[PDB]
This record gives structure tokens, C-alpha cells and sequence, in this order.
């Protein structure tokens, strides 16, 4: 229980340091998604008119 | 009278409205262009999202890009990628000394870089291409357990 | 006859070149923006260069960019930012195991954002803006040794 105890904590630090990564990887990608997105509608609409 | 003004008229105004159009045809097919190569960049970066959800690492509320990044934009505040993957290493470095026993590696990935950059897009593109280049690349932790 | 055929031909020509001149204003306009951002982006890779070469870490043969390049392609073509990076971060962790007397630390030196990056430029050079964003940040070593 003990050496489960320090390990599961390490690990904690270790999950929580990846979900911060994880978190920031999704956001970054998402954004430029958006981003991409939106310049195409503009697009699209300049072809239209 | 009549008659002549409004032909001498018409000799005038004909062509320039036939520059008109060349003009105006060409702008629609620079915006043609535009339209296409921004309609397969978003298709990639949806895939490249879908793939990254995929994953599991973090729930997705609404598949929508405004709604995901109103679903994290604070972190995006939060964090800058560099300052970002320097401190992930430190604690991936110190958290090494703990779990020996599962033997963490950590491994890089890459997405196929899209065939369609070949097309002759022009030069106006091509740093859109380098971001993504750049943004492509992520890092993956994996440890051995249980088998 | 002779002067109808003769305006004509000029009231179809006139319109033609009269687009022409305005599809070059345009480009013209461009070319302008284009040229004073990039000077500006010269000018401050070069004040980041003459930065580093101040510190003495590395010397070179002259104070031109290509034969700079030059002089280091072999680690251009060896390494990659990342790799290097992330590589100093744990060459730092593991070697303070053995100076920890020095009392190592780091901290990363940085150069304030030009007040020019604010003249919006449009799409085509956001994506150097970031660029330069994320570049500009570097790391610095310093060690205490006999006070």
C-alpha cells in the first residue's frame, strides 16, 4: 500500500502535467479549425458575389 | 439625334464594361482558388481534430470549433506550446525515478502531410502549409502495464 | 471613315489599358506593403542576431546571414529546435546531480514585441507575426562560481 501510495502520486503529477498538454494540443487545433473555417465562408461568399 | 447620341453612347460604354467583366472574372477565379484550398485546409484540421478527440485524452462538450475552443480558451491563455513542452519534460524527467517498474517511453507522431500542397496554390499559401508543418507534430506518453 | 475606324479602335483599347493600370496600382500598393514589412522583418532578425553574437557563445566570420548560415549547416542539418530543446532540459536535469554547488539556474531571455507589429498587415503575414512569437524566446545558463 505504501509503494502504491508514492507511485499513484507520481503518477498523478504525471496525468494531470499530460492533461495540461493534452488540454493545450485540443485548444491550439480547435482554433485553427475555427480559424480555417471562417476564411472559407469569407471565401465562398467572395465567389458567390 | 436621338438615335446617334445613343449609339456613340453604347460604342462607349460596351468595352468598358467588357473590362469590366475580364476584370471581375479573373478576381472570381482567384476567389475560386481560395475557396477551394480554404474549404481543404478546414477539412484537415477537422480530421486532425477528430483524430485527437479520438484519443480520449479530454471530453469534447460540443463538436463545434467555436464551442470546443469556448470549451478550453482559457488554457490557451494559460500556456504557450514551447514554455509548454519544456515543463511536460521536467516532470516526465523527475516522474522517471518513480515508476521504473512501468518503463515510460515517450515516442512523437505525425500526420501524412496532405498530398493536395502539390497543387500550384502559389505563394500566397504556402505559409498556412508551414504552420501547419509546424503544428503538425505531437507528443505521446505510453507506459508498459500489465502485459 | 478613316476616323471612325480610328476611334474605334481607340474607345476599345482606352478601357483595356485603363484596367491594366488598375490591376497594377493594386499590385503596386501590395508590393509596397509587402517590401517595408519585410524590411522590418530584416531588420529585426538582424538586431536578434547582433543580440546573440554580443554574448560570445559563438563566433563568426562575418556579420552577414548567408555566410553565417553557412558556417553552422552542418547543425541546422543535424538537429531540429525541438529535439535540442528538449535534450538541454534533461542534459540539465540529470548533470545538477553532480554541480548542485553551483547552484545552477536558468531563464529564459526574451525581446519585447515592436510596437510596428501592430500596423495590422493582413492574412498573408500573420502566420510570420506568430512565427516570430514563438522564436523570439530563448534560454540562458548562469552558474555561481567564486562569488
Amino acid at each position: 500500500l505504501e509503494q502504491l501510495e508514492r507511485e499513484f502520486a507520481s503518477s498523478s503529477r504525471l496525468v494531470n502535467q499530460y492533461h495540461s498538454y493534452n488540454q493545450y494540443i485540443l485548444a491550439e487545433r480547435a482554433g485553427k479549425w475555427q480559424d480555417a473555417l471562417k476564411r472559407y465562408t469569407v471565401a465562398e461568399e467572395h465567389v458567390k458575389g | 439625334r436621338e438615335a446617334t447620341e445613343g449609339i456613340n453612347h453604347l460604342l462607349e460604354t460596351i468595352p468598358q464594361k467588357k473590362a469590366k467583366q475580364e476584370t471581375c472574372q479573373n478576381e472570381l477565379a482567384a476567389a475560386k482558388t481560395s475557396a477551394e484550398f480554404w474549404s481543404n485546409m478546414a477539412d484537415e484540421w477537422e480530421q486532425m481534430v477528430r483524430a485527437d478527440i479520438a484519443r480520449g485524452f479530454v471530453e469534447v462538450v460540443e463538436m463545434d470549433p467555436v464551442k470546443i475552443v469556448k470549451q478550453l480558451e482559457s488554457i490557451l491563455g494559460k500556456y504557450d506550446r514551447s514554455k509548454l513542452n519544456e515543463q511536460l519534460t521536467k516532470t516526465f524527467i523527475n516522474e522517471q525515478i518513480f515508476l521504473t517498474e512501468y518503463r515510460m517511453f515517450e515516442y512523437p507522431e505525425e500526420t501524412e502531410r496532405p498530398e493536395w500542397f502539390s497543387k500550384e496554390w502559389g505563394e500566397y499559401y504556402e505559409p498556412f502549409m508551414n504552420e501547419w508543418n509546424q503544428l503538425q507534430s505531437r507528443r505521446l506518453i505510453l507506459m508498459e502495464y500489465k502485459g
